[PDB]
């Protein structure tokens, strides 16, 4: 819910630096993806509504115990709000931040062999929306510059024209690019339209709506930080300053 | 020629490699300290006709107030303590405790997770192998006190080779009848009833006269570094409780009658020093589990 | 999904290390991914192609055109043996000719393996002092390295122990029998409706029933080289005497199973074939494979189920399958295996025995968590379908220890009970089939399709074509090892020699522990009844006042084309002796060192023929009687 | 008539004869009391920061 | 002809290329200062009957207050120094310690981080090439003092060509018996016991008579810029301690008995003037490791 | 089969058994501390025009104020140090100085008597045994660096076994020409100039060709627990001074060229573990003796 | 962290080759096949491309 509320490249990247990798993984076994299922949607129909389980739903699913599965779980957390079930990774990797896993060689993970075609295919990209695609392209760009595969990233974008049109423009090593970027990456927020407490047919839409109504409850709760009222109560380390920049950028 | 070995020294399964860091070791120590206070508070509350000492102890341990009509499991600490025990036993047991939960629980008390402050003596006897020539039968029974029964059917006196490993410090051998024992390439002394040997000295040769069977009773002592709070009596009871409770039901693992046999068997295995460090942490975890479960049965 | 810290201890708790690390991912194109095992049954390309290579080996060594051309000569020779009524083999019968082709090829490979074991035992005994030195001194080294050291310290004549080396040095008579090639282009289904005419019987005599065709199409033979057996024998041996006992113990078991395999075709029932079940979806998140092994040369099957990373197995009896289920009662359990799983079924032929397949399954189950799914499947499918030992040395060592245990006297499976029971089941099945066919059609037709002559592989009177590569003074020597025997009674041995010369004299000598016989004959194109034997219950024979377990027969002939040795038991269905074990083989000892001695026919004299002992001859020159 | 005996009962060696007076007995009792306080204090320091 | 060369001049392995910048040089200098204060603090603690002087020194060095029942190891600075030493020795070392940690530890004290303030004299003698004709035997033994034993078995006198390199400053040659030495294509002088030569001058010729062996002992001095806090005695002690502790155990490297042999050998390579810079920083790191480890034994 | 051994490793004499208790250890530490202050004060008085720094340090050391007419000997502390050193060298030397005086002198200054809170590296290379075939000549010369010169005159190559003991931590071998060396029952590697060996591995086998002599230079490093006040330069200077001053001249003793040879030879005896405890204490006593003798006329 | 070593003894040739692969570095040595009669299968190196270790385990 917190990750899905980030609306800018600065806020999203700042959140990924603070959060550790254990948030990306989940310890609930869940079910398996790519399975045709019959779910119950009684507000609309009496029969059982068919659908297909995927990795993009907000429910935890069993994942493969490899580097490919780890990256899919990280991107799933960013674009959906929940990750997968990959246990016994190791406390050394789980303490490090999501950004460090994505763009630092010191962690020890090897991601050079990863192919963006199957990752996009597995993390079903024909079913994503514009905001979800932009976040995935951010993760691909961060990984590509980590292993020096910028040329491969460009060729992949040139093959898929719609991805190129919405691809965010920022250099992973430069902080000026993050500041200048004005893409909207928010999947949840205060809605201008009328948001009701009703169900949606698809698994993806129902889970997304639950996060949206959950954010409204959290926005009006006591855990939210109203800057206009209590800006002098935050500590100096976490106060918003223009001089602030990501570590190593 | 025939060889025989102790039953409990065969095929030690790999132990878990999670929750062995500094913060995780502090969590087990915190659980041990707080589980002990739960036991003492129960005795004090019962003897002082007031339940207020128990409420404070349980609230600190479980992070919620004790209420009637509730099972009184122990809160998040009981769940975390139970799961870390399962991960310690086997390397295929999933580690499903978040690092945030470990740090949050470890901050309840100010303890040092140093697991090398003190030592403990373990009495399991590691008979690695006994080599016997033809027409001689050798049988090994027991782990706390090993009884080796040897019979010499052949015409001449035979030589039985004893190998006690290189980990144990002292092995005391007593026989039903006086017998002759000496190291390799050494004069055989007069027959005596008892022998004290250092396992690092080398393979030992025992002469076996033809006739009535000879039974040798072996008692060993080994020293392993343990934290100061370690208590062998509490660990043994907790080990039995965990096996009964089903914490060790993971597939493809070995089962042992006691923690003494478990810790020694892992020591007599490849990367024994690293294994023993994990087994010691499991021991302190099992001691906290025994105190807590006795205070709060489910 | 796992990283390690630099400057840390390299030791790990597990003894078997996977090529793919704990992350369970290997970058393609790296060395680690190149040395990974390949799935042969699962991959359609490798299974399709493997069958092509095996077919080529069978066709290059045994040609269908050659076998059909030699049918007429073989029928005449088998008639020359004057056998009592009810015991003659009539090769004019289509069905009887088929079983002879399978029997002759199977027996020759088994016979050649026994010869190689005999020379190996001879070489081990010659270097006893240095063999015992290597066995005692080195014990931490691998079994393969110990096998290499043993074969180097002796004149093994085959130093290589690897699978590539074993295939490099292998005779034409060893290649396994490929069933489909034998049954190609052979008439099935002659319909003679209520006609007892002599012409009607002749055409029916020329065809086979469809049941025999299915049996051949699901037949493949297994013959284990002595170099592959040395690793299980030397893994725990402390002396040469123990090592020789293990080598003879294993080949006794392989002897019994090979005899059992042939009886399955003779009985008159369709033999089942091994198969593998895979999920319909190739790109499946949840992966499972099931292997059902039905060894034709054996009495116990194996079902191996790999569900995720958990390996379970079950050993079942191949006898007593009265119910609709193919599997009999299970003798050894290793978990729960579900044989009702739905998926694609792929048929394959195993090239390893039940013991070897079981040995690897126990080793894989021990290292279920240490090895990845690809390695578990690759190692298992390579061994089952290619007889290729795993590259993982630690895994290979564990397999051979289990192979020894299943063979030794402390085996969890008591093989003698199952091998005996399978024999009783097979003969009962043959009796039921014959009487069932006696009711449906005439007694003459029943004898045509299911013959009572053949029965067991060594009970059946078979011929063994000999190959000669050594010629001394123009006389080529042909070797044939008489014995050991799994049955007792009276047995006759004959020799047929065809050569280009119109007249010639050929000499046959029979070597024992004491001396040779030196028969001399001159007949051609007819068996000669070279030597006649009697066998005790224990399988031993009092040959010229000394108990013997095997003899060496050598035939010398000038400018020869083909030499054949025939064998026939006096009574049909000779009773079988108990299969020897480790204790039986080390209890008694015979000397085969005398089998390498050879004579020179060119320098022979009249007084030299007859039974002569070694003292009569001098040092060397085993042809001239004067010392 | 054969004889069998327990192994640990054969040939007991003589024990020491010094440090058996009342003054020595007080030393052992004092040492035990102070040793018990030592291990208890060591446990207390491990459970605290002082 | 025959060729003879010094043993320690063969195949100098490449050295590390990390932790050479100004920030890293500051960290090494900070470590040397703080490690030195540790030794003097302990001496002052013993003489003043109080552990307070040692407590303050260890708290600054280790960023952790010492405890009586807890082992003292040096904290992060000890780990960083150990990992830095490994990186310097070989180009194949992992070089795991980060740069943020280096900057934090460098801020503990104010030092120049100057690697070229002063110089030091190294006494290893490099003998690159000794050419001897047939019927003569030449053997070279020694690193601090090189003894060249030459015996002539020919008919007449033989000429032996010496080559001391171009790096050493002065070389003093001493003979068991007086001998004749001069330049290439230069007349010989009378026989003298000792010679002072500059290696840059050129290859030298020694006239070897027939019948009696001649042994030449050579001692050389070379000047290398080093920090002003350099101490040869401490560096050599640190070199042996690091070798025993296993910090130099890396595949495809050479091993040297003395630090003078190490620094001179790399100074004779093709890129020697760049290799010495890393060698000098490594020497000061070994100085800190010597003082730190003696005050805090493992 | 010929045997060669290092000269300094043969026949280590027993060391003294007195003055090893805690009270005596404090005396040596006190003497070293006060001796160091004495020489420092002497330097200060030479660089100034006042003898006040010297009279303060000398009075503390000798319990009597210095006088111009009287000689400066060091007082009872100097006498106690000399007799203590004598007893440490051999078991035959008398332990003349009593224990009441030792306890009194230890009370002059407060220092911990622990002698095992640090370590020192010693460079004496022990070659316990070199076994050579019949037709070979082997000579071992040197203590700090050992040169093993070997000549083979047989028909073929020979194998020579090296035994460096079980005490040394590491050993570095260098040869005049590249040579082959491998452990017992390992394959022989290619010829190399250098080798790094762990003596605990076991005997090492080298292959000597027939052609030309081969010389091997051996360096070793061993670690011995010492107090933090240990100084090798001061200890070695004190060892030479004690030998020259005749503090080690008693019957039935061995003589060593350095303190490195003395402590390594003792540590390689049967009772070496208990012997170095006395030898380390003697080393600190020598350091005090060197500093006191140099400062006093 | 893998290393490969290849030793080629061409039966139809007068010289041999030893190729070693250590990481991203390739080193080779061409050796004479004659005169190796002293406890070794390699003669003198006629062409050197680096350092090759034949004692690898």
């Amino acid at each position: 819910m917190d990750v899905l509320s980030k609306g800018s490249l600065k806020e999203l990247l700042a959140h990924l630096e603070k959060t550790p990798l254990e948030e990306a993984i989940s310890y609930r076994i869940g079910t398996v993806p790519y399975q045709n299922v019959l779910i119950s949607r009684n507000e609309y129909y009496n029969q059982l509504y068919p659908d297909t389980t995927s990795l993009i739903d907000g429910v935890s699913r069993e994942g493969q115990r490899n580097v490919n599965g780890l990256i899919m779980s990280i991107i799933s957390y960013v674009v959906s709000g929940s990750g997968h079930y990959i246990p016994n990774i190791g406390f050394m990797l789980l303490r490090r931040s999501i950004l460090d896993i994505l763009t630092k060689h010191d962690t020890g993970l090897v991601t050079n062999n990863l192919n963006y075609g199957i990752i996009a295919r597995n993390l079903t990209v024909s079913k994503m929306n514009c905001e979800q695609r932009k976040r995935m392209l951010i993760c691909f760009k961060l990984l590509a510059y980590k292993d020096g595969n910028q040329n491969d990233y460009e060729i992949y974008l040139n093959q898929n024209i719609p991805l190129k049109q919405i691809a965010p423009n920022f250099i992973p090593g430069d902080m000026r690019t993050v500041i200048h970027n004005q893409d909207q990456l928010a999947i949840v927020g205060i809605p201008a339209y009328r948001l009701t407490q009703s169900t949606e047919l698809s698994i993806r839409d129902d889970n997304a709506k639950s996060y949206k109504l959950g954010y409204v409850d959290w926005y009006n709760s006591n855990s939210f930080l109203r800057e206009r009222s209590e800006f002098n109560l935050i500590r100096l380390k976490d106060r918003d300053t223009k001089y602030g920049k990501l570590n190593g950028w | 020629a025939n060889r025989a070995t102790s039953a409990f020294l065969d095929n030690p399964h790999p132990v878990g490699v999670n929750y062995v860091d500094e913060g995780s070791r502090q969590f087990v120590a915190v659980a041990e300290l707080l589980a002990s206070k739960l036991i003492d508070s129960s005795r004090e509350s019962d003897e002082s006709n007031s339940d207020v000492p128990f409420v404070q102890a349980y609230s600190k341990f479980a992070d919620d107030n004790p209420r009637h009509l509730r099972v009184k499991t122990g809160g998040k600490m009981a769940n975390a303590l139970t799961n870390v025990i399962r991960s310690y036993y086997s390397i295929n047991a999933p580690a499903i405790v978040p690092q945030v939960e470990i740090d949050r629980l470890a901050s309840k008390a100010t303890v040092s997770g140093d697991m090398y402050n003190s030592y403990a003596i373990f009495n399991s006897v590691p008979i690695v192998e006994v080599l016997s020539p033809a027409r001689t039968t050798v049988s090994i029974v027991g782990s706390d006190r090993a009884d080796v029964t040897m019979l010499n059917t052949g015409a001449g006196a035979a030589n039985i080779t004893f190998n006690f490993g290189q980990i144990a410090e002292t092995v005391i051998l007593k026989g039903s009848v006086p017998f002759q024992l000496a190291r390799l390439n050494q004069p055989m002394p007069a027959a005596r009833f008892t022998y004290k040997l250092r396992p690092l000295d080398g393979p030992f040769i025992v002469v076996l006269p033809v006739g009535n069977p000879l039974v040798i009773s072996a008692t060993a002592a080994t020293r392993i570094q343990v934290p100061l709070a370690f208590n062998k009596a509490l660990v043994e009871s907790g080990f039995q409780t965990a096996m009964n409770d089903g914490l060790f039901d993971i597939q493809n693992v070995n089962y042992y009658s006691s923690f003494d046999e478990f810790i020694i068997s892992q020591y007599h295995a490849q990367d024994g020093i690293n294994r023993v460090s994990t087994c010691v942490i499991l021991g302190l975890a099992l001691q906290a589990y025994d105190q807590m479960r006795r205070a709060l049965p489910v | 999904a796992w990283v390690t810290q630099a400057y840390s201890s390299g030791l790990s708790q597990n003894s078997i290390i996977s090529l793919t690390g704990n992350d369970r991912t290997v970058a393609d194109g790296t060395f680690n991914s190149m040395i990974m095992p390949r799935a042969v049954i699962a991959n359609e390309r490798e299974h399709f192609m493997k069958t092509r290579i095996d077919k080529i080996e069978h066709d290059l060594n045994r040609s269908a055109k050659q076998e059909m051309m030699d049918r007429q000569s073989l029928a005449e020779d088998y008639n020359a043996l004057n056998l009592a009524v009810g015991q003659e083999i009539k090769l004019d019968i289509a069905t009887q000719h088929q079983l002879n082709r399978l029997g002759s090829a199977m027996y020759k490979a088994d016979h050649e393996r026994e010869t190689e074991l005999t020379d190996l035992i001879n070489r081990i005994r010659e270097n006893e002092v240095t063999v015992n030195g290597i066995l005692e001194n080195q014990k931490a080294i691998t079994a393969a390295e110990r096998a290499d050291l043993l074969l180097e310290v002796v004149a093994s004549t085959a130093k290589s122990v690897s699978a590539a080396g074993r295939a490099a040095a292998d005779g034409s008579g060893v290649v396994p029998v490929f069933g489909p090639s034998v049954a190609n282009g052979i008439k099935v289904g002659i319909d003679i409706a209520d006609s007892v005419a002599e012409a009607a019987i002749a055409v029916k005599e020329s065809g086979i029933i469809t049941q025999l065709n299915d049996v051949y199409h699901a037949f493949q033979s297994v013959h284990v080289a002595p170099n592959d057996v040395i690793k299980p024998a030397a893994v725990v041996a402390g002396t040469s005497t123990e090592l020789i006992g293990n080598l003879q113990a294993i080949y006794s078991r392989l002897r019994s199973h090979s005899d059992i395999g042939f009886k399955k075709a003779t009985v008159g029932d369709v033999i089942p074939n091994s198969y593998m079940i895979k999920p319909v979806n190739s790109t499946e998140y949840a992966s499972w494979q099931l292997y059902v092994i039905h060894p034709v040369q054996g009495s116990l099957g194996l079902v191996v189920q790999l569900m995720g990373d958990a390996l379970t197995y079950n050993v079942f009896a191949q006898y007593g399958n009265t119910s609709a289920s193919e599997f009999g009662k299970t003798v050894l359990t290793g978990g729960a295996t579900n044989t009702a799983l739905e998926g694609t079924k792929v048929k394959f032929q195993t090239k390893v025995t039940a013991q070897q397949a079981l040995a690897l399954t126990m080793a894989l189950k021990d290292a279920a968590s240490m090895l990845s799914q690809g390695e578990l499947i690759g190692y298992f499918e390579q061994y089952i379908n290619l007889a290729l030992e795993p590259d993982n040395l630690s895994l290979q060592d564990n397999m051979h220890k289990y192979h020894h245990l299943l063979t030794s006297q402390n085996s969890p499976i008591d093989w003698n009970y199952h091998d005996e029971e399978m024999h009783k089941w097979l003969d009962s099945r043959k009796t039921t089939n014959y009487d069932a066919m006696q009711k449906k059609d005439g007694t003459v037709i029943a004898d045509i399709h299911i013959p009572k002559v053949f029965n067991d592989l060594r009970n059946t009177t078979l011929h063994c074509k000999l190959e000669g590569k050594q010629t001394i003074a123009g006389y080529t020597v042909y070797e044939y090892l008489i014995g050991p025997w799994a049955h007792y009674g009276d047995i006759d041995y004959s020799v047929v020699v065809d050569t280009l010369n119109e007249e010639t004299k050929w000499y046959c000598e029979v070597i024992g522990i004491d001396g040779h016989l030196l028969i001399e004959k001159s007949v051609q194109h007819k068996p000669e009844k070279i030597l006649e034997l009697t066998v005790n219950d224990s399988g031993v024979t009092s040959f010229n006042g000394r108990n013997h377990d095997r003899l060496k027969l050598k035939v010398y002939v000038k400018d020869s084309l083909s030499v054949k040795v025939f064998r026939n038991w006096i009574g049909i269905n000779a009773p079988r002796v108990k299969t020897k074990m480790f204790n039986d083989h080390i209890g008694v000892k015979y000397d085969y060192s005398h089998f390498d001695k050879n004579i020179s026919p060119a320098h022979l004299t009249l007084t030299d023929l007859g039974w002569h002992t070694w003292d009569q001859y001098n040092a060397g020159n085993w042809t001239n009687i004067k010392p």
